[PDB]
Formats: structure tokens, C-alpha cells, sequence
């Protein structure tokens, strides 16, 4: 909630909306998922891997 | 040189020269001369004696370790044809 909303004047770099009503704006929830994408049947050898 | 008869180049500058001074002498230098200061070992530098690295190469250390484990799905088996 401090890093989101920008007042009008204010730097809007790091911010997502800008504007009059910025101080009265708050996050309701946020939700993330993560998805990890790799290789697999890693192949063994007389050395091994 | 050209020397012309019957006006000749007086045989010599002669007798009537002027002695103007006595004051030919060089007096000898005598003297005792000393440069005794303490001198103390060492003098401060930023640097002397270093052959600075213009690059370097790129350096590392190293790591492994794991095991062996796996999880394996196979090709089905199928009809032989020769032999």
C-alpha cells in the first residue's frame, strides 16, 4: 500500500496507478503462483550423471 | 699573414708595453668538508616494486554434489521381426 499508489506530483516510477485518489487506495489481497519449469530423466552414464 | 715593403709589420709588439698589475695569483683553496647527517633506512613510497595486473584472467572455486535418482517411463513392447 506504500509502494503502489502515487499522488498526483508524486514519482510514479515504482507505482502502478497515479492519481487524486491515490491516498485512499489500498491493495484488497494479491495472490501468486509459481511455476517451475526444468528437465527431467537426468541421464546417468558410466561417470554417472 | 700579409707583411708589405716598405711598410712592414713592426717586427713585434716591443719594450714600451704597459704592465698594468701584479695580480696573476690564484690563491689555493685549502678546506675540510664534512656531510654527516644521520641516515635513517627507509623512505616512504606509494608503491615501488609491484607489476600491476592490466587484466586479470577470470578465477574460481568449485561445488557438486548430489545423488542418483529418477523417475522412468519405458517404450511398450512390440512385435520382433527377424531372427
Amino acid at each position: 500500500n506504500n509502494t503502489a499508489f502515487a499522488a498526483v506530483g508524486a514519482n510514479p516510477l515504482e507505482a502502478i496507478y497515479q492519481g487524486a485518489g491515490a491516498a485512499d487506495c489500498e491493495f484488497e489481497e494479491i495472490s501468486y503462483t509459481v511455476y517451475q519449469s526444468y528437465l527431467d530423466q537426468l541421464p546417468v552414464g558410466q561417470n554417472g550423471y | 699573414a700579409l707583411i708589405n715593403p716598405q711598410f712592414p709589420y713592426a717586427g713585434p709588439v716591443p719594450i714600451p708595453g704597459p704592465a698594468p698589475t701584479e695580480t696573476m695569483p690564484l690563491l689555493n683553496y685549502r678546506v675540510e668538508g664534512r656531510i654527516a647527517g644521520i641516515q635513517q633506512a627507509r623512505q616512504f613510497m606509494p608503491f615501488l616494486q609491484g607489476p600491476h595486473r592490466a587484466v586479470a584472467e577470470q578465477t574460481y572455486h568449485a561445488i557438486g554434489t548430489g545423488i542418483q535418482m529418477g523417475q522412468t517411463f519405458n517404450q511398450p513392447l512390440i512385435n520382433t521381426q527377424e531372427g
